[PDB]
DNA sequence: AGCAGCTGCACC
């Protein structure tokens, strides 16, 4: 009848960290050998490029700064000079029990919710999101710099079902592109696969491992941390177990990168799926609450005063509710 | 508290993400109330089926690796943070502190109940196996561990199942499975007779824990004075203090038949010991003791010393 | 105003001083704690040892471990600087 | 009447940094910074200001900033219970911490100017020439202020936690659960970490460092601290979490739970080195500062032998404690690191050092490594530990050299026994 | 329409970090089983070659430009002793999409800029900064210290397509100048590749070798590394090696177009175009001609400078960096 | 012509 006071969700399609590691193409059969990329910091020399505050100073002094040099140290991971491919590998957990909450203050919420979703997943079973994330998977979208100049990725998915795998697929991941969503056969198995594993029945166990042909000896890009003036590292690089590693929110973020429904000029690309969606990198929080289209005031929409919105805003909120999230009033 | 008529070793447990973060005062390794907790939970999911009573837990902690950076130019330690996403019209958020740390510890809880007789002898350690690699320990995903080089099994060993000298044997066997890690036990009397020998006319406040927490290099006419082991103060449980409410009457709660109490941590002292040290692997095990109309929820190893 | 001294108050603690068969050597000792049994870890050079001339009086060991840590470890004395400036702001406080 | 005067400093310090703090050059608008921040609206406005609470050891404020729960003021009630502590319940008492709007506490601050004390005045409940030193025109409205003032710094209104907070079940002993939703402990995190500053910055820790820089004596000793970690918990400005949080800006000094190996990553192979216990042992990150300070201890006076020989043999202790980790982490590096040509073949201490080799070559190992019973490797073990003694013969001379021998042979005895069933 | 708090642009024209091995002339061809040249630590005994300060000029203590040999210790690479020929190789990735930036607070600033991007490769296709980028590899300047008096110096460029050479150009550094920006039907068509490798058309990851040939024995020079013995030659896996950000700024010397008097030669493109080495910044801000004031008139004001301001602006965000308030 | 939500704003 009233909402639920608090409200929270277990976040489901569990990423992890990815390892990565060197390596020659054309021996991608016996790549279990390869030695892992280690982070080093190095120092440099630049100029003073930032823009100056022309602020109780004088001209002499940011004159005589831009004319002397600029003295970092910084945190460098670049492939050997044998070595052009690289191999990032993580493991993916997807959990079931997707709508079922984590907390709830009232009866009355949790059963209206639990009914509606139920409604959901008989009239509309786990088809589109499942095989947006298969596809979110088949593309190196985890790979997110290290795919703006590779010129081959290969991802092989391995299901993992009990102590060994059980099934492969092996991905083309340019031809699958970064904004088309079509229909394949084994990427529709995939997708059947990441929708028995959501409904509760098993938590499915998937290793992913993806080549990526960058250049010999060229840069790769683990992730940067967030840190909030002379010898101090400007720059420092993610390296777990001395091997360079990218975060799981950023796999996260990658193959949660699905909604194709927002109010503003939808056809630019998937964004993530989020309540108020914002992408970081444009700035612009588009699904604003001014128009009737975020996560909260549908999903209330639909619970508390029986309406319903279309076939993709649904698929929207239910694909939040994978997500996870701590809401409440 | 009670006796266990079995111990159940869950292997080396991977968590990518834990809580740094177990205390108000105390960082590093998380509150070992999250591990009983954990053992709890597992009971409610996968302990009510077979019908046994999971109670204490051990805590072995193969390694431990803590996203922390030391800034340039200071002594101190600060956490590497992840990023939060805009709030409604494009702005970054207020960054919340939260340290995660990779953990490895392996686990020997007590399997207690009445549920193996002589059937289920080794698919009940395998169930409670798979039940757990789908929850959280500390705050943080367990891995899944694909297949690398080869697996790691669970173990049930019943202590009343042999001798004395297949007990012995057993427990031989068993403490090398879990050889490369630390045990935790928790160490109150230790903290008392230092009490005991500090307050010599002077109060204490505090300085009974952060003294033993520290090094000092005092002189004695440096020399640095030294003890046995590694003695770090834990969160030993909470305590009350709020008069405890109904459970319709507190607004803004977690669930409306359960109730709440406001409440305060505890600092306790715990040693990192070996695993053949302690005569006994029946001990390391992590209970609750609630006490409920006094306050004074708190975890400990009893029959230890 | 901070004199040498006050900076060798906090820079001191990152060395240690081992009596040995035939005088005072000395080491350099990365935790700052004095290079104790639990919390600290002093560093070994390359043969294993502590990085310190065989002096025979204690105040001449401790003025080449303090001497040297001043000459080549400028980032210890930076930390030790850190340290020391807060060290007269804490008695401009109270 | 005296408190009048000071009193009407404070005004006029806050309005002449308001004016300052401006920049001004047009539009005229400091003419309500005369009108209102000079005169006595301003202490209307104060009676009117309200968010402060006068807490002491729970804020929600450090979970989650954005969570408008309860906060409250009580000491926990002490417990009989020993072994552990967990608030301030005892001397070094509170410091009165306060929760609310960023743009009020100018009201705290009026209220904490020490005019002989502000205890007396934040809590004034028990004053009488103040009254009409609140208000010089009249008696009614100096109650007034009086009454606003010290009845709004205990208030509560609602039990809440608003869904960011934390509320963890506890299981009961028999069945039923409590939900248990905690707070943080401001003024003893206060406390802590005052101690934790007088210890390193303050005048003691100053003079006894000096004496330390010279090798001398002085009445007293020091102390260090290591591994403090930071947590910040107001990002930029920390008046909205609380006015304890700004004079300790972040700066929550977090003292170290860790297990000991934490800092100790490293992966290596004795394949060059013949005798593993003189070498890569010593080499050891862990093991120099035990037997750094065994020969620190084996050269001491026995007149209080009870202390020192349990200390010498946990010390020892520790020792084949991490002899036997040493050969339990070996076992991650490969299944077999002998079976290469090397130049030292060192099968005696390599043997105990790898295990998988013989399912590896299971011909002649299989038979070797169970027909021979390694157990001399405790032997080539207990002549490198005799180095850390000291070459003296005073300490070779009396008895308490055998007793040494006593307590490192059945500790030794306790190691080959169990590498006697490594099989 | 207010610039952004972030922005962040990410570089194209990537190169790795060149490495150094040597040999005999007239076997350029098979040089690929070429051993890698060495950095060896030595010890030199020298002199007191520095002025003397206002606490050393003493009397008594006027002996150390008397009795001081001074006894240093440095690293230092030579050729051996039967080969006269140095080879430097070295790999270059170049992306395309050069004015998308990476991090931005304002998407109205970004559809500005990207709208005054695309306005420019409407009008001025990447036709001059390929062919400036295409004689800075056509000539060796990525050897820094080692071209400077070299009989002979060739590069060698090959296009690597699947795995294998799909295009070779075999280019003098000797005859192509290091001030001119000349005219030539080979390095036009490495130029056009450049370009279409810029624009988005395709993939391009070139390998660069390059032969100086110094002489037996003699001192070549790699990077010497910068330390937050005070001589600390550069090397990955025991081989001699130069940085790739030296060999970046090898070929983003592309500006002859700046406020002074640019009849000297080009220098490298950098907001505040600074040489700190030569002490001076050209395009100060206090005229009107440096990057932020060229980039904040045509994207804000729509007031668009000369046709070489532009081409400097796209270098500058080829470049990358973080541009902001 | 009177309510509830939203947004900009003031202050520390």
């Amino acid at each position: 009848l009233s909402t639920a006071s608090v409200l929270a969700f277990e976040r489901k399609l569990d990423p992890s960290d990815a390892l990565m590691s060197a390596g020659a193409w054309a021996q991608r059969d016996a790549s279990q050998e390869w030695p892992a990329v280690t982070v080093r910091e190095k120092s440099v020399r630049g100029t003073i490029s930032n823009r100056l505050k022309t602020k109780d100073r004088d001209p002499a002094k940011l004159d005589a700064s831009i004319q002397s040099p600029n003295l970092q140290t910084v945190d460098v991971a670049n492939l050997p000079s044998d070595a052009d491919t690289l191999k990032v590998r993580f493991t993916l957990r997807v959990l079931g029990g997707a709508g079922t909450p984590s907390a709830c203050n009232d009866a009355a919420y949790r059963d209206k919710l639990l009914q509606t979703v139920a409604t959901y997943v008989n009239e509309q079973g786990f088809a589109e999101l499942a095989r947006r994330y298969a596809h979110n998977l088949a593309n190196a979208r985890f790979l997110w710099r290290n795919r703006v100049g590779a010129e081959a990725v290969e991802v092989r998915i391995n299901h993992i079902r009990q102590g060994e795998v059980a099934r492969t697929w092996r991905f083309d991941a340019l031809a699958i592109g970064l904004r088309d969503f079509k229909a394949d056969a084994e990427l529709d198995a995939l997708a059947e696969l990441i929708a028995s594993g959501l409904s509760g029945s098993g938590h499915v166990l998937l290793e992913v491992v993806a080549f990526a042909r960058i250049g010999d000896g060229q840069e790769v890009f683990p992730s940067q941390e967030l840190i909030l003036k002379k010898g101090q590292k400007s720059k420092t690089l993610y390296s777990v177990r001395d091997a360079a590693a990218i975060h799981s929110q950023k796999i996260g973020n990658a193959l949660r990168t699905i909604d194709t429904w927002y109010p503003d000029e939808d056809g630019l690309g998937p964004i993530a799926v989020e309540p108020y969606g914002s992408v970081t990198s444009q700035g612009k929080a588009y699904r604003q609450p001014k128009q009737k289209l975020d996560f909260y005031t549908l999903l209330d929409n639909w619970v508390l005063r029986d309406e319903a919105p279309a076939v993709e805003q649904q698929h929207y909120v239910i694909a939040n509710l994978i997500r996870g999230g701590v809401f409440g009033e | 508290v009670t006796d266990p008529e079995a111990l159940l070793l869950l292997p080396r447990l991977s968590i990518q993400n834990a809580n740094a973060i177990s205390s108000p005062l105390t960082w590093g390794f998380p509150s070992p109330g999250a591990f009983t907790g954990f053992v709890h939970a597992l009971q409610r999911r996968v302990g009510i089926s077979l019908d046994i009573e999971l109670d204490g837990v051990g805590i072995v902690c193969h390694r431990f690796e803590a996203q922390i950076s030391q800034p340039a130019g200071k002594r101190t330690k600060v956490f590497n943070l992840t990023r939060n996403p805009l709030n409604r019209d494009g702005s970054t958020a207020a960054i919340v502190e939260e340290g995660r740390a990779h953990l490895e510890v392996s686990l020997l809880l007590g399997v207690h109940g009445d549920g193996l007789d002589d059937h289920p002898a080794q698919e009940i350690a395998r169930q409670v196996q798979e039940q757990a690699g789908a929850m959280r320990l500390a705050g943080g995903s367990i891995l899944p561990w694909c297949n690398e080089r080869f697996p790691a099994p669970n173990a049930e060993l019943l202590m009343l199942g042999g001798s004395d000298e297949q007990r012995r044997k057993n427990q031989r066997r068993l403490t090398r499975r879990l050889l490369p890690g630390f045990a935790l036990v928790s160490r109150e009397a230790l903290l008392q007779q230092h009490l005991e020998t500090l307050r010599t006319t002077l109060p204490e406040a505090t300085t009974l824990d952060a003294l033993l927490d520290l090094c000092r290099i005092n002189f004695e006419p440096w020399q640095v004075r030294d003890k046995p082991g590694w003695l770090v103060p834990i969160p030993a449980g909470y305590n009350a203090l709020s008069p405890l409410y109904l459970p319709g009457e507190v607004r803004n709660a977690r669930d409306r038949e359960t109730p709440l109490r406001f409440v305060e941590n505890l600092f306790g002292l715990g040693e990192w010991l070996s695993p053949h040290r302690v005569a006994a692997l029946s001990d390391l095990l992590w209970y609750h003791h609630a006490e409920p109309d006094k306050g004074l929820y708190r975890w400990s190893t009893p029959r230890f010393v | 105003t901070i004199s040498k001294t006050d900076i060798d108050c906090y820079l001191q603690t990152y060395v240690v001083i081992d009596p040995v068969s035939n005088g005072w050597q000395w080491g350099i000792d990365e935790n700052g704690v004095g290079g104790a049994l639990h919390h600290g870890r002093v560093e070994m050079v390359e043969y294993f040892g502590l990085r310190g001339a065989t002096h025979p009086t204690e105040k001449e060991a401790m003025a080449a471990a303090l001497g040297y840590l001043w000459r080549c470890r400028q980032d210890l004395v930076a930390i030790a600087r850190n340290d020391a400036i807060e060290a007269e702001k804490y008695r401009a406080k109270a | 009447q005296e408190l009048r005067q000071f009193i009407e400093s404070f005004i006029q310090e806050r309005l002449q940094g308001k004016l300052d703090k401006l920049h001004p050059d047009e539009d005229d608008k400091r003419q309500t910074l005369l009108a209102t921040h000079r005169r006595e609206a301003w202490l209307a406005d104060a009676a009117r200001r309200v968010g402060q609470l006068q807490l002491v050891t729970h804020t929600l404020k450090p979970i989650h900033p954005d969570a408008r729960g309860s906060n409250l003021h009580s000491l926990p009630q002490a417990p009989g219970q020993p072994g552990l502590a967990g608030s301030h319940e005892l001397g070094d008492r509170l410091v009165s911490d306060v929760v609310g709007n960023a743009a009020a506490l100018d009201v705290f601050k009026f209220l904490s100017l020490q005019y002989q004390g502000k205890n007396l005045l934040n809590w004034l409940t028990e004053d009488s020439a103040e009254a009409v030193q609140a208000l010089s025109d009249n008696a009614e409205q100096a109650r007034e202020w009086r009454q606003a003032f010290i009845g709004i710094t205990a208030v509560k209104g609602a039990p809440a936690s608003h869904s960011l907070a934390k509320q963890l079940y506890f299981p009961l002993p028999g069945s039923g659960y409590h939900l248990l939703a905690p707070l943080f402990p401001t003024s003893l995190v206060h406390h802590v970490h005052a101690l934790l500053r007088e210890a390193r910055f303050g005048d003691a820790a100053k003079a006894a460092r000096e004496a330390r820089s010279r090798q001398e004596s002085w009445p007293h000793g020091f102390s260090e601290y290591p591994n403090l970690a930071i947590q910040k918990f107001g990002g930029t400005k920390p008046q909205n979490i609380s006015q304890l949080n700004s004079e300790r800006y972040g700066e929550n000094w977090l003292l170290p739970s860790l297990p000991p190996h934490w800092q100790r990553q490293d992966q290596r192979a004795p394949i060059r080195h013949s005798s593993v216990f003189e070498h890569d042992f010593g080499r050891s990150p862990e093991v120099s500062r035990l037997t750094r300070t065994l020969q620190r201890l084996l050269a001491k006076t026995r007149h209080n032998n009870f202390t020192i020989r349990r200390y010498r043999a946990q010390l020892v202790g520790q020792i084949c404690d991490e002899a036997l980790q040493y050969a339990a982490r070996l076992r991650e590096l490969e299944p077999g690191w002998s079976a290469t040509p090397g130049c030292q073949l060192h099968d005696a201490e390599q043997l105990w050092l790898d295990p998988l080799r013989a399912q590896t070559d299971e011909t002649f190992l299989q038979r070797r490594l169970r027909g021979d019973w390694p157990a001399e490797v405790g032997n080539r073990f207990a002549n490198w530990l005799n180095r850390a003694v000291s070459s003296d013969s005073q300490i070779l001379g009396s008895p308490e050299a055998a007793q040494w021998s006593q307590e490192l042979s059945k500790e030794l005895t306790m190691f080959k026994e169990i590498l006697e069933d490594e099989r």
